[PDB]
C-alpha cells in the first residue's frame, strides 16, 4: 500500500572534464552551431527553424558542407558513422526549437527531422563499393518507382494483458 | 613469467645442493641437505624438514627474511627448486610407484607466537604457535589435483591442479571443444592429501587478566595428521592463512565488497592456520630416549 | 478466491503506481476501502472429543462485520461454505487448504 | 578560500590555525580556561607544550599524538577548529595528520638538526584526540550526529578475536598473469571486467587470491555505558565500538575505559534475501582514543599485566598503561612516607565522610594495598589478595565503604546478595546475537580481576552458589571444567564482603561463630573478619549525629570530617606507586615474630588456622609496602596482629564461650 | 472525531487514513535509531549526487549512475553512499495497549503499534497513560503467505502529538498556569491539612 | 606578502588527494 520511490539526481562538483567525444559536447556544439552560423551576416539556420515552427514544419534543412567551416571534425564524425550521430543533432535541434517555441509564445514538439542537402561529388550507382557501408554517399539518378505510404510507429502504448501494466516504448 | 621468482627458485634449489654444515671434529663437513636426501631414498619418506638457523646463516639471512616474509608466494617456486634437485640426487623418490608429492616443513623458528599475537600484517608469512590442542576432526581427503569430465565431446581430462577452491580446466582432451561448462569429477585421475582440522586453544599460563581463553583453528595437512591427542600442548609451525567467513555479516565496520554486470562477492574472511607439522612439548624405545 | 464463493478468474493484484499516461499517482488512504479480515482456529469440543486421542481443528475464515465476535476458548457454532481453495500442488511446485468461509 | 562540499572546513585555514596553535600553546592558556590561575607555575606554563611534546616525538620515534581538545578550546585562534574537529572527525583529522608531519620535517630544517629526514617524510603521523566535550549517553544521540566526535565512558564486557580486514586484493589473471593490485576506497573493491593488459582480454581469468591479499587489524569491543546521567527507567545499553590497528588488543575486558570516537551508522543486510538492505541503520562508533588511567582511581596493577608491556611495547600500541609520576611527585610521596601519622592519615583518607570505623578503614587500606606477589622457581606463585569479611548489625556504613573501595579500584564489580549466581561469577557461554553465534564471556570474579570484588548482603548468597568462591579465595584461580571449556582461569581478585549476623543483628547471647553463620571451611580463607557492633553510646552518638547533621548544612557540602585528608588523586597516585615499586621481604626477626604470634592464637570460638599464619604475613607485607620499606620488620608484624585481634573483637570475647561482654566490648 | 479518543479495539479497518487520538498505556519502547529517508550517493566519475527516496521497511541499494548525463554517456559508473549526505528521520516505536477499564467483560487488552518520527521520539516512556493522536496509515503484511488471502495489510499509527494523561515531575516549569493555582492554594492556607485530606477522601 | 613562508613538506597523504577533489567555492555561506 506504498506508492513507488522516486530517484532524483543533482550536479555537485566538477567530475572529470567532459572529452569531445562525449555525446552531451557532441550537442552543444551543434546546438552552438544552429544557434551561430552565419552567412551574409544572417542567422540562416535559426531563422530556418523559427520559420519551420511557425508553419509547424518539425524539421530542419542544414546544408552539409556549411558544416565543415564550424567544426571539421564533427562533420568528419558525421560522415563516418552518421547512423550514431545523427540522431544527436537531431536532439539538439529539438532542444532548441523547445527553448524557441517557449521563447516566442509570449506575445509537446516531437522530435525533428534533419533534412541534409549537400553539393559535394557524387558517386555513381555502378561506384558504390564495400566501403560505402554505412557511410553518408551522395547519389543521382531517375526515380522509377515510389510505393504506398506505409505507417511506421515512433511512439506506441502498450499493456501486459494479465498484468493490467501500461508502458509506452518509444522508437 | 617474474624474475624475482625465479631467482629465489634458483638460488632454492642451489643451496639445497651446495649447502654444508660441520661436523666438526668427528665427521668432517657433510652435505646435510644431501644426507637427508639419501635419508630420504632410504625411508621413502615425504617431508624433509629444513632448519630455519641454517638458512638465516647462509648469505646474511637476506634469504631467509624474503621466504619467512612471502612463503605462501616462492611455494610453488620452492617446489619446483626442490623437484629440480631431485632429479639431479637420487631421482628415483621422485614418482609414487603417480606422482609423490614433496612436502617442505621449517623447523626451530627464531621465535614463537601465542595465539593472541595473530596479526594481520603477518597473513601469508612463516612463523610458530604454541596452543593446547582441544578438537580434532576425522582425517578426509582433500583435492590435491582435480580431474573432470568434459560436457561437449563427453570425455575426461586427466591429472589437472585443483587450488584452494574448486576449478575448471580451461583446456579440454579435445583442443576443438573448448567448452568447460559442465565437468563431472573422476576420483581415478585426481590426486588426494591428507586433510585434518584441530582446534588450538591458548594455554593457561598465556592468558591476560580478565579476558576468557581464545582460540584458533589449525588445518594440519599430509604426514601429520592424528599426530596430536586432545589436551595436550603442541608447538604448531607453519603459514599464517586465511579462510572465507560468512557469519561476520552484522559486526560494526564497514564490510569490503567486490564490484563486478554486478559481480557482488563480499570480502569476509576470519583468521586461521596451516602448520607444516607439529611438535609435542617397550622399555627398548624408553631406554632410547634418554641421554 | 475467499471472498468470493465461485471460482473467479485470477487476475493479479497490482498496485497502480501510475497513470496510464505515466503520471504519478499518491495513494489515498482514507478514501480506499479496507475490509477487516480473521482466521480463527475451531478445534473439536473437549466435552464431545474422544479422550486420550489428539484433537482435530478447522480453520474458519470472517470477514467485515464477523471479525472479533469470538474469544479463545469460547464454545461457537461456526455456519459457512467448506471451501476449497489453492492448486493443493496438483500444479508442480500434500492436499488441499480446505477451510470453512464463515457465514 | 575554497570550502570543502558539505562541510565548513577550508584546508588552507585549518592548516594555517593548526599550525599556529601547535607553535603558540602555552599550558598557561588552559590553567585560565580552567580558572586555576592560582596554580599557574613559572616552569611548565612558560614551556611550549607540543613543540616539546613533538620534540620528544622525533628522538623517540613514535607515531602517533595525543591531542586534548580543550586545549584547542584554550587558545582563542582555533576556537572555530574545536567546532570543526567535533562536527567534521575525518577530514579534521586527516588536515592535523599532513600539518603533524608538516611541523615535524620543517622543526628539522629549520634547527639543520643531523637527524636525517629519510624517516619523517616516509612515517604517518596520527592525531588522537580525546577530552571532546560531555558524555550525553547513547538514548541522547539523535541520527542528526552521524560522523562526529562522542566521548563515551563504560565498562568493557567482550572483545572479540582480531578480524582481518582486506585493504589490498590481489586479483590474478588466469591467461596473461597480469597480477594487478586494487585497493580499497570507502569499502568498494572494483574488478576489472576483463584483463587490464590490452593485448590479453579474458574476463574469466581473473580470480581472486585470498591468501595473497594484504589485510589490516580489526577488532570489536563490546561497551556497557555507564553514563553520568541516567533517564528515568532506562536500563543500561551496549554500544559496540570498533578499534583499528594499534589499539586491536589493548582493552580487556572489565577495565573501565573512556572513550572518544566518531558515531557511525551503517546498513544492515536483510539476510532473507541477498543483497537488500534494511533500512533501519545500525549504529557504532570507531575509536580513535582510549583512556584507560585516571586520577580519581588507581592504576591498573603492573604484576598482572608484566607479562603483556614488553611485547605490547614492539606492538606500537601506545597506550596509556599506567600514569606518568613527576620527579616533584615522587618527592611529595616519599615526604608523605616520611610522616609519623602515615598510616592513620591514609586510613582516614579512604572513606572520608564515613566517621570512626578505624579499625575497618584501616583494613580495607591495607588490602588496597595487598600483599607481596610471590613466585616460584619451581612453579606457582602465592599472592598477596586479602579477603576481608565485614559482619555486624545494620545501618554501621557497610554499604558506603563496600561503595567507597569499589569506586577507587581499577577494576571491580559490585554484587548484592540473591542477586548473584554461581554461573555469573566465573564464566559463561552467550549468544552474540549480532553473530548470532555462541560467544564466551566471562563473569563478575574474573571482570574483577586484578582489583576488590565488592559483595554485599553476603549471608542471603545461597551456599550452592557460595561454593565458587572456595578456590577463588585461596588459590586466586577459578578453574572451569562445564561443557565446551576445560581449563583454568586466573581470577587475582580480594573479595570485599559485607553480611549480617543471623537474625539481622547480633545476638550476645550466641558465640562469635553463631553469630556469623557461616561454614569454616569459608571463614578460614577470610584474612580479617570484622565485627562492626552498634551500641548505644551517647558521647559516640552525639559525636555521628552531629557530623550527619553538619553534612546536611549544605547543598553539596564538605566532610565534616576535622582531621586533614589526602585528596583522592594523590591518594590514588601513591597507593598505586607502593604498589608498582615496593616489593618486601620478610627478615628474620619478623619469622620469628610471625611464628611465636601463630602458636600464641593457636593454643566453640573462631579456631586458629594456617591460613590465619599466612594472612599474618600477607598483613605485615602491606603494612611495609605502605611505608615504602623494603623489607617486613618486626612492628609491621605486630601492627598485623593487632588489626586481627582488634577486628574480631578479642579482646573483650571469653576464650571457653564466645559470647561478647557487651559492656568490655565498648568503644566511642 | 478527533477530539473523541478511542481505544485500541475501537480502532477498526474503517478509520485508516484518518486522524484518530487513541488513549492507552504505553507498554514497550524502542530506543531511538536513525532510519533513512532517502539514501544519497555520489558518481566520482560525473561528479553528480543521485538520490533514492525510501518509503518502505526494506530497500535495494543503487550501483549504476542514474545522472541524466553520466546515463547517456557509455563511461562505466559507480556509485558510493554518503550518510552525511542521506537525509535521516529518528525512529521509535512504542506499542501502546488498552486501558483495563477500555477491556471489554472476559477480554484481554490488545497492543497497537505506534510509530514516532523527528522531534517527536524520547517523548513516550513505558508505563504512561497517553492520548496518542496520530494516522492510522497501513502498511504491506510480513507474516506468513498461508494467512495471507488477499492484500492483507498491517497497521500502525503514525504518532503527531502526545497529551500525557499525567503531568511528570521532570517536566514542571513555574509559568502563569500553574502559579495562579499555586498562589490560590498557598494564599488560602492550611496546605499541609489540604493536602493530607485530599489523598482519598472517601477513606475515614 | 611578507616574503617569508613556514616551510612544508613533499608527500602528501592520499587522503589529502581524496580531499583536495571535493572543493568547491567559499561564497557557499561563511
Ligand atoms: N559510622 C558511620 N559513619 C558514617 N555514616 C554512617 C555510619 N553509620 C551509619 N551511617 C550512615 O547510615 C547509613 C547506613 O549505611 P549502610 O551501608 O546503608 O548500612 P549497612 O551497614 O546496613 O549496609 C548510610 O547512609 C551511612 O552514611
Ligand atoms: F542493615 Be545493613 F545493610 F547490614
Ligand atoms: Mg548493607
Ligand atoms: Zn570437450
Ligand atoms: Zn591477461
Ligand atoms: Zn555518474
Amino acid at each position: 500500500s506504498f506508492d513507488r520511490p522516486e530517484i532524483y539526481s543533482a550536479p555537485v562538483l566538477q567530475g572529470e572534464s567532459p572529452n569531445d567525444d562525449d555525446n552531451t559536447e557532441i550537442i552543444k556544439s551543434f546546438k552552438n552551431f544552429i544557434l551561430e552560423f552565419r552567412l551574409d551576416s544572417q542567422f540562416i539556420y535559426r531563422d530556418q527553424l523559427r520559420n519551420n515552427i511557425l508553419v509547424k514544419n518539425y524539421s530542419l534543412t542544414v546544408n552539409m558542407e556549411h558544416l565543415i567551416g564550424y567544426n571539421e571534425d564533427i562533420y568528419k564524425k558525421l560522415s563516418d558513422e552518421p547512423s550514431d550521430i545523427i540522431p544527436l543533432f537531431e536532439t539538439a535541434i529539438t532542444q532548441v526549437a523547445k527553448r524557441i517555441s517557449i521563447l516566442s509564445r509570449a506575445q509537446s514538439l516531437p522530435t525533428f527531422q534533419l533534412i541534409l542537402n549537400s553539393n559535394a561529388n557524387q558517386i555513381p550507382l555502378r561506384d558504390l563499393d564495400s566501403e560505402h557501408v554505412s557511410k553518408i554517399v551522395r547519389l543521382s539518378g531517375i526515380i522509377i518507382s515510389t510505393s504506398v505510404l506505409s505507417s511506421r510507429a515512433t511512439y506506441l502504448s502498450i499493456m501486459c494483458r494479465n498484468c493490467r501494466h501500461t508502458t509506452s516504448i518509444t522508437i | 613469467d617474474d624474475v624475482t621468482g625465479e631467482k629465489v627458485r634458483e638460488a632454492f634449489e642451489q643451496f639445497l645442493e651446495d649447502f654444508s654444515v660441520q661436523s666438526t671434529d668427528t665427521g668432517e663437513v657433510e652435505k646435510v641437505y644431501r644426507a637427508q636426501i639419501e635419508f630420504m631414498k632410504i625411508y621413502d619418506l615425504n617431508t624433509i624438514y629444513i632448519d630455519y638457523q641454517h638458512l638465516s646463516m647462509r648469505e646474511n639471512g637476506a634469504l631467509a627474511m624474503a621466504i619467512s616474509e612471502q612463503y605462501y608466494r616462492f611455494l610453488p617456486f620452492l617446489q619446483k627448486g626442490l623437484r629440480r634437485v631431485v632429479r639431479k640426487y637420487a631421482p628415483e623418490l621422485l614418482n609414487t610407484s603417480t606422482e609423490r608429492v614433496f612436502q617442505i616443513s621449517f623447523f626451530n623458528l627464531p621465535t614463537v607466537h601465542r595465539i593472541r599475537d595473530i596479526r594481520s600484517e603477518k597473513i601469508g608469512s612463516l612463523l610458530s604457535i604454541s596452543g593446547t590442542v582441544t578438537r580434532t576432526s576425522e582425517v578426509r581427503p582433500e583435492l590435491y589435483k582435480a580431474s573432470f569430465t568434459c560436457d561437449m565431446c563427453r570425455a575426461i581430462v586427466d591429472n589437472v591442479e585443483q587450488s584452494f577452491k574448486y576449478t575448471e580446466p580451461t583446456f579440454c582432451p579435445n583442443p576443438s571443444c573448448e567448452n568447460r561448462a559442465f565437468w563431472t569429477l573422476n576420483v581415478t585421475r585426481s590426486r588426494f592429501l591428507d586433510w585434518q582440522k584441530v582446534r588450538i586453544q591458548e594455554n593457561a599460563n598465556e592468558i591476560p587478566t580478565g579476558s576468557m581463553p581464545r582460540t584458533l583453528d589449525v588445518i594440519l595437512r599430509g604426514d601429520s595428521v592424528e599426530r596430536a591427542k586432545p589436551g595436550d600442548r603442541c608447538k604448531f609451525t607453519g603459514v599464517e592463512i586465511v579462510v572465507p567467513d560468512v557469519t561476520q555479516l552484522g559486526l560494526p565496520g564497514v564490510k569490503p565488497s567486490s564490484t563486478l554486470s554486478l559481480g557482488v562477492r563480499d570480502l569476509t574472511y576470519k583468521i586461521s592456520f596451516l602448520a607444516c607439522h607439529v611438535i609435542s612439548i617397550d622399555q627398548e624405545v624408553f631406554l632410547n630416549s634418554l641421554s | 478466491a475467499t471472498t468470493t464463493l465461485t471460482t473467479r478468474i485470477p487476475t493479479p493484484a497490482i498496485y497502480p503506481t501510475e497513470d496510464t499516461e505515466g503520471n504519478k499517482l499518491t495513494t489515498e488512504y482514507g478514501y480506499s476501502t479496507f475490509i477487516d479480515h480473521q482466521r480463527i482456529t475451531v478445534q473439536e469440543m473437549p466435552e464431545m472429543a474422544p479422550a486420550g486421542q489428539l484433537p482435530r481443528s478447522i480453520d474458519v475464515i470472517l470477514d467485515d462485520d464477523l471479525v472479533d465476535k469470538t474469544k479463545p476458548g469460547d464454545r461457537v457454532n461456526v455456519v459457512g461454505v467448506f471451501k476449497s481453495l489453492g492448486a493443493g500442488g496438483m500444479n508442480q511446485s500434500i492436499g488441499f487448504k480446505t477451510l470453512i468461509l464463515g457465514n | 578560500l575554497r570550502i570543502i562540499w558539505g562541510t565548513n572546513v577550508s584546508i588552507q585555514e585549518c592548516t594555517t590555525n593548526f599550525r599556529n596553535f601547535l607553535m603558540s600553546f602555552k599550558y598557561k592558556f588552559r590553567k585560565i580556561l580552567d580558572e586555576r590561575e592560582e596554580f599557574i607555575n613559572n616552569t611548565t606554563d612558560e614551556e611550549l607544550y607540543y613543540i616539546k611534546q613533538l620534540n620528544e616525538m622525533r628522538e623517540l620515534g613514535t607515531s602517533n599524538l595525543n591531542l586534548d581538545a580543550r586545549n584547542l578550546l584554550a587558545y582563542k585562534q582555533t576556537e572555530d577548529l574545536y567546532h570543526q574537529l567535533l562536527n567534521y572527525p575525518q577530514e579534521v583529522i586527516s588536515i592535523m595528520d599532513q600539518t603533524i608531519k608538516d611541523c615535524m620535517v620543517s622543526l628539522i630544517v629549520d634547527n639543520n638538526l643531523d637527524y636525517d629526514l629519510d624517516e619523517i617524510e616516509t612515517k604517518f603521523y596520527k592525531v588522537r584526540p580525546y577530552n571532546v566535550g560531555s558524555c550525553k549517553g547513547m538514548r541522547e544521540l539523535n541520527p542528526n550526529d552521524i560522523d562526529k566526535l562522542i566521548n563515551l565512558k563504560g565498562l568493557v564486557l567482550r572483545s572479540t578475536p582480531v578480524i582481518p580486514d582486506m585493504k589490498v586484493a590481489f586479483f590474478k589473471c588466469n591467461v596473461c598473469d597480469h597480477t594487478m593490485a586494487v585497493e580499497i576506497d570507502r569499502g568498494v573493491i572494483q574488478e576489472p571486467a576483463r584483463c587490464e593488459r590490452i593485448d590479453c582480454n579474458e574476463p574469466n581469468s581473473m580470480s581472486l587470491i585470498h591468501n595473497r591479499c594484504s589485510f589490516a587489524d580489526k577488532q570489536v569491543i563490546k561497551l556497557q555505558e555507564t553514563p553520568d546521567f541516567v533517564p528515568d527507567g532506562q536500563t543500561p545499553h551496549s554500544i559496540s565500538l570498533c578499534v583499528y590497528d594499534e589499539l586491536v588488543d589493548s582493552c580487556r575486558a572489565g577495565d573501565r575505559i573512556e572513550v572518544t570516537g566518531t558515531f557511525r551508522s551503517i546498513p544492515i543486510r536483510a539476510n532473507s534475501r541477498q543483497r537488500v538492505l534494511k533500512s533501519l541503520y545500525k549504529t557504532y562508533v570507531d575509536v580513535v582514543h582510549v583512556k584507560k588511567v585516571s586520577d580519581k582511581r588507581l592504576d591498573v596493577d603492573t604484576s598482572t599485566i608484566e607479562q603483556e608491556l614488553m611485547q605490547n611495547k614492539v606492538d606500537h600500541n601506545e597506550v596509556e598503561e599506567v600514569r606518568q609520576i613527576t620527579d616533584q611527585d615522587l618527592a611529595k610521596i616519599r615526604e608523605v612516607a616520611a610522616r609519623e601519622d602515615l598510616y592513620s592519615l591514609l586510613a582516614r583518607s579512604i572513606a572520608p565522610s564515613i566517621y570512626e570505623l578505624e579499625d575497618v578503614k584501616k583494613g580495607i587500606l591495607l588490602q588496597l594495598f595487598g600483599g607481596t606477589n610471590k613466585t616460584f622457581t619451581k612453579g606457582g606463585r602465592y599472592r598477596g589478595d586479602i579477603n576481608i569479611l565485614l559482619c555486624g548489625d545494620p545501618s554501621t556504613s557497610k554499604s558506603q565503604i563496600l561503595q567507597y573501595v569499589h569506586k577507587i579500584t581499577p577494576r571491580g564489580v559490585y554484587t548484592s546478595g540473591k542477586g548473584s549466581s554461581a554461573v555469573g561469577l566465573t564464566a559463561y557461554i552467550t549468544r552474540d546475537v549480532d553473530t548470532k553465534q555462541l560467544v564466551l564471556e566471562s563473569g563478575a570474579l574474573v571482570l574483577s580481576d586484578g582489583g576488590v570484588c565488592c559483595i554485599d548482603e553476603f549471608d542471603k548468597m545461597s551456599d550452592s552458589t557460595r561454593s565458587v568462591l572456595h578456590e577463588v579465595m585461596e588459590q586466586q584461580t577459578i578453574s572451569i571444567a562445564k561443557a565446551g571449556i576445560i581449563t583454568t582461569l586466573n581470577a587475582r581478585s580480594s573479595i570485599l564482603a559485607s553480611a549480617n549476623p543471623i537474625g539481622s543483628r547480633y545476638n550476645p547471647n550466641l558465640p562469635v561463630t553463631e553469630n556469623i553463620d557461616l561454614p569454616p571451611p569459608l571463614l578460614s580463607r577470610f584474612d580479617l573478619v570484622y565485627l562492626v557492633l552498634d551500641k548505644v553510646d551517647e558521647k559516640n552518638d552525639r559525636e555521628l549525629a552531629k557530623h550527619l547533621t553538619n553534612l546536611y548544612l549544605e547543598d553539596k557540602p564538605e566532610h565534616i570530617s576535622q582531621d586533614d585528608v589526602l585528596p583522592v588523586e594523590f591518594l590514588t597516585m601513591y597507593i598505586s606507586y607502593a604498589k608498582e615499586h615496593i616489593h618486601p621481604i620478610i627478615t628474620e626477626a619478623a619469622k620469628t615474630e610471625l611464628v611465636r604470634a601463630y602458636v600464641g592464637m593457636r593454643k566453640k570460638r573462631i579456631t586458629a588456622t594456617t591460613r590465619q599464619l599466612e594472612s599474618m604475613i600477607r598483613l605485615a607485607e602491606a603494612h611495609a609496602k605502605m611505608k615504602l620499606k623494603n623489607v617486613v620488620e618486626l612492628e609491621d608484624v605486630q601492627e598485623a596482629v593487632r588489626l586481627i585481634r582488634s577486628a574480631i573483637k578479642d579482646y573483650a570475647t571469653d576464650p571457653k564461650t564466645g559470647k561478647i561482654d557487651m559492656n568490655l566490648v565498648q568503644t566511642g | 472525531i478527533s477530539s473523541k479518543p478511542l481505544s485500541v479495539r475501537q480502532i477498526k479497518g474503517d478509520f485508516l487514513g484518518q486522524l484518530i487520538t487513541v488513549r492507552g498505556i504505553i507498554t514497550r519502547v524502542s530506543d531511538v535509531k536513525p532510519a533513512v529517508e532517502v539514501i544519497a550517493y555520489t558518481c566520482d566519475q560525473c561528479g553528480y549526487e543521485v538520490f533514492q527516496e525510501v518509503n518502505s521497511r526494506t530497500f535495494t541499494p543503487l550501483s549504476e549512475c542514474t545522472s541524466e548525463e553520466c546515463s547517456q554517456n557509455q563511461t562505466k559508473g559507480q556509485l558510493f553512499m554518503s550518510t552525511r549526505a542521506s537525509k535521516f528521520s529518528a525512529f521509535q516505536e512504542c506499542k501502546i495497549q488498552e486501558l483495563s477499564q477500555q477491556v471489554p467483560v472476559g477480554h484481554i487488552p490488545r497492543s497497537l503499534n505506534i510509530h514516532v518520527n523527528g522531534t517527536l521520539v524520547r517523548s513516550l516512556s513505558p508505563g504512561d497513560i497517553v492520548d496518542v493522536t496520530g494516522i492510522f496509515l497501513p502498511a504491506p503484511y510480513t507474516g506468513f503467505k498461508a494467512l495471507k488471502a488477499g492484500l492483507l495489510t498491517e497497521t500502525y499509527l503514525e504518532a503527531q502529538f502526545v497529551r500525557q494523561h499525567k503531568k511528570k515531575f521532570a517536566s514542571f516549569s513555574l509559568t502563569s498556569d500553574v502559579e495562579e493555582r499555586v498562589m490560590e492554594l498557598i494564599t488560602s492556607g492550611d496546605v499541609y491539612n489540604r493536602l493530607a485530606k485530599s489523598i482519598a477522601p472517601e477513606i475515614y | 606578502g611578507n616574503g617569508l613562508g613556514p616551510t612544508r613538506a613533499s608527500v602528501m597523504s592520499k587522503n589529502m588527494k581524496s580531499l583536495s577533489r571535493l572543493m568547491v567555492d567559499r561564497k557557499l555561506g561563511v
